[PDB]
């Protein structure tokens, strides 16, 4: 399973 | 030896996302009205959709974003649905400015993030409806019943949103919300 905190996903943003 | 994929490869999501939009147009149908926008499953593909397209506060009165897994539809009816509920987030006409936006970019993060432990699959989707009464944001939950699930999706949630202990929220099954006598739907359950 997939899960991504909210840091790692405003971090893939960039 | 091949490439290292920590070098290339998007960011999968651990489920297919659908955006929809519902235009508030008087002439026509509901279902007329929403439509799909796109899908998709990456992290670096929510970024390129996000990125493009109007802050929920942009939008014009009567208009909805709808966030849900592929296969969901938007609709209280969908199988997935139609026993289900929501954790309803009521914003005043000055969080409009405050907290719309900040609350549903919070909200499709904590949906493709699978931020709900082992209750994750018990959410179908998120709505956010822009109303000139006053804006709503809700995750929908696929059973009202599932007692465990729904309240620890509700705590998950608050303290995703960073509500103080003060702020009540509550969760309403979509028959209730459905069969309301007056304005207010009682709650199942509150966090």
């Amino acid at each position: 399973k997939k899960r991504y905190s909210r840091l790692q996903l405003l971090l893939f943003r960039r | 030896e091949v490439a290292n994929p920590e070098h290339y490869i998007k960011h999968p999501l651990q489920n297919r996302w659908a955006l929809w939009f519902f235009k508030n147009d008087k002439s026509k149908t509901w279902q007329a009205n929403l439509r799909l926008i796109s899908k998709f499953d990456t992290v670096e593909d929510f970024w390129a959709l996000y990125n493009h397209i109007q802050l929920s506060s942009n939008l014009m009165p009567g208009c909805d974003y709808s966030l849900f897994k592929d296969g969901i539809e938007p609709m209280w009816e969908d199988e997935k649905n139609k026993r289900g509920g929501r954790w309803l987030i009521t914003l005043n006409k000055q969080q409009r400015r405050s907290d719309l936006d900040r609350f549903w970019l919070e909200t499709l993060l904590c949906l493709i993030g699978e931020s709900f432990d082992d209750y994750s699959d018990d959410v179908c989707g998120a709505v956010v409806n822009v109303r000139a009464k006053g804006d709503k944001i809700a995750i929908w939950t696929t059973e009202c019943e599932n007692r465990e699930a729904v309240t620890h999706i509700g705590r998950v949630y608050k303290e995703r949103l960073g509500l103080p202990p003060k702020i009540v929220i509550g969760y309403q099954s979509h028959a209730d919300t459905a069969t309301k006598s007056g304005s207010t739907t009682k709650n199942r359950f509150v966090v």
